[PDB]
């Protein structure tokens, strides 16, 4: 990863201010809504029919929180994201079948759900790292697909 | 594909943006070209330092189109005809940096009008944003 | 958009093609599996071996619809209609996967076509995929 | 970059029989002809308004060759493709202006241009092997962008 030391503290003094059970049903729940393709993965989640639905989803806001934690494992060892994320880069290809491509999508709505959040704070330079670790993440989930 | 929904949040996001259009057209692009960098490739002959008068400027030009596409969101291809030939037969910008400059332009929204960004009408700027990018990259071969 | 050049160099190399097209199609799909294995994702049911009678059976299905989109040149998204619901509604296939596929395609071609690959039937070949990935795509939302 | 030692046999023993001269020519040629909006790069080259125009042009053909000359650079040392390219990456970037973008376009019609001289020696496997070069040489060409 091609980050800075003021970018790695960027991210990280921002990320321990985050709620993630706000956060994480947010983002989740935004793929969800912004992006209706992905419900194809959720079907066993529910009623997935109108953004009220899906927003008030509780394997929605559940799921959700469990993707920010593993978001988190990313935060803690970001000079090795390929290694922290190489079971789940598995999982979500052998077991789950999801096309890599998803992953930028939730990266983007992840920004947007921390640009809502966070507002003044989320300035362009902090917007600049989250994005490359973004990418760093979506790129390490993608590692093992074969 | 733009339904009357979609119009009426984009209407309503928009009318919200008011008179702020031009600064968060300036804001957009700054989160841009500090977040992906390749873009600034299509800006050599632009100061792009922070602060940026031409960077000001023209960040009211991209606003201005832009309210002028929600006023003729049944029909852009028409009142964007100009734009479209410079941005895919002058500029030849790559399709791809238009998801890039769209994502930016949301993420200002959300950062400054929270309580109008609510999934639904996140959804329908977005899918605005992606028409709007499709008729100015169409005629490029 | 198709010129009538265009049309004429599609119509001519798609004719070489011939009986082969479904052996062709079966090639592409089988580079596209190899040289981009995130492509599989969409095929957990399949047997994607070296050989299968199931790819060679949908190089086939997928070499017809080439070739009906051929046939009605002029009229593309609605000769291609009901797989233009397949793509983008029921499988939800990712854009950039249309990408993949029209480059194996093209690799195919080049490879049996020698003396018919020239470059201006290449550049024809290749707005014509586009054309059609862009129709197959074109519900997206 | 994951290229197995079977990979990096079958690319190197396919570029051993390859005229780079001729390859190089035939490639840039037609990148022109096919995404013409690449044209913007090179007015300096003369006319460039027919196919035949494109790849007869002498310019065209020339730097073709220096083009195909860095890639016989990176096929010698595929372990280490960012330093080898950090100065033709910064150059792209400081001095021409390109958009990587563009990077990917070529390495595809550069495998184009391999299947159409090999024919059927160029087989899945092979294609397989050259797309993850072409792709490691874009982002190594891509990586010093700033
Ligand atoms: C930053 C990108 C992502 C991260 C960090 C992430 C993380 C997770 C985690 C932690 C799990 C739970 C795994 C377990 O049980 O051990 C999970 C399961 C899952 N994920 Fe993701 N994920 C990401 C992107 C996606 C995407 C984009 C999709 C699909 C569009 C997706 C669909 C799934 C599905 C269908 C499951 C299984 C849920 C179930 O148990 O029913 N994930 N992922
Ligand atoms: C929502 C999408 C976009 C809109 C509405 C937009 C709107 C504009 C407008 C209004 C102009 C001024 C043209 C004039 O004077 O008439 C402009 C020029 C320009 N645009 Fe965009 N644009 C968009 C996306 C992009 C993207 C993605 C790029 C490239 C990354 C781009 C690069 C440029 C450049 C280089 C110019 C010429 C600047 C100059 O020298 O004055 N635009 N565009
Ligand atoms: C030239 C562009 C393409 C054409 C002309 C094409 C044509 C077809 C056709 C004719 C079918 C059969 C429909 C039927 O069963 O009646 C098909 C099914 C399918 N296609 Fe494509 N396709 C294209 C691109 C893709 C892409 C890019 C993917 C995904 C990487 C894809 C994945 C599928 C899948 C998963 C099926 C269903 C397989 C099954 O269960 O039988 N196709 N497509
Ligand atoms: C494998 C990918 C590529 C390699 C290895 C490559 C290598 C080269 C080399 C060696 C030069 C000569 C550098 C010099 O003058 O000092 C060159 C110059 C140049 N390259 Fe590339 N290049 C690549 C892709 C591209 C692409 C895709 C474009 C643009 C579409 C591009 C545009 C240029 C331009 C405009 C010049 C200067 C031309 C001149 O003499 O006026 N290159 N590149």
């Amino acid at each position: 990863m091609h980050l800075t030391p003021e970018e790695k503290s960027a991210v990280t003094a921002l990320w321990g201010k985050v709620n993630v059970d706000e956060v994480g049903g947010e983002a989740l729940g935004r793929l969800l809504v912004v992006y209706p393709e992905t419900q194809r993965f959720f079907e066993s989640f529910g009623d997935l029919s109108t953004p009220d639905a899906v927003m008030g989803n509780p394997k929605v806001k559940a799921h959700g929180k469990k993707v920010l934690g593993a978001f988190s494992d990313g935060l803690a060892h970001l000079d090795n994201l390929k290694g922290t994320f190489a079971t789940l880069s598995e999982l979500h290809c052998d077991k789950l079948h999801v096309d890599p491509e998803n992953f930028r999508l939730l990266g983007n709505v992840l920004v947007c759900v921390l640009a809502h959040h966070f507002g003044k704070e989320f300035t362009p330079p902090v917007q600049a790292a989250y994005q490359k670790v973004v990418a760093g993440v979506a790129n390490a989930l993608a590692h093992k697909y074969h | 594909v733009l339904s009357p929904a979609d119009k009426t949040n984009v209407k309503a996001a928009w009318g919200k943006v008011g008179a702020h259009a031009g600064e968060y057209g300036a804001e957009a692009l700054e989160r841009m070209f500090l977040s992906f960098p390749t873009t600034k490739t299509y800006f050599p002959h632009f100061d792009l330092s922070h602060g940026s008068a031409q960077v000001k400027g023209h960040g009211k030009k991209v606003a201005d189109a832009l309210t002028n596409a929600v006023a003729h969101v049944d029909d852009m291809p028409n009142a964007l005809s100009a734009l479209s030939d410079l941005h895919a037969h002058k500029l030849r910008v790559d399709p791809v940096n238009f998801k890039l400059l769209s994502h930016c332009l949301l993420v200002t929204l959300a950062a400054h009008l929270p309580a109008e960004f609510t999934p639904a009408v996140h959804a329908s700027l977005d899918k605005f944003l992606a028409s709007v990018s499709t008729v100015l990259t169409s005629k490029y071969r």
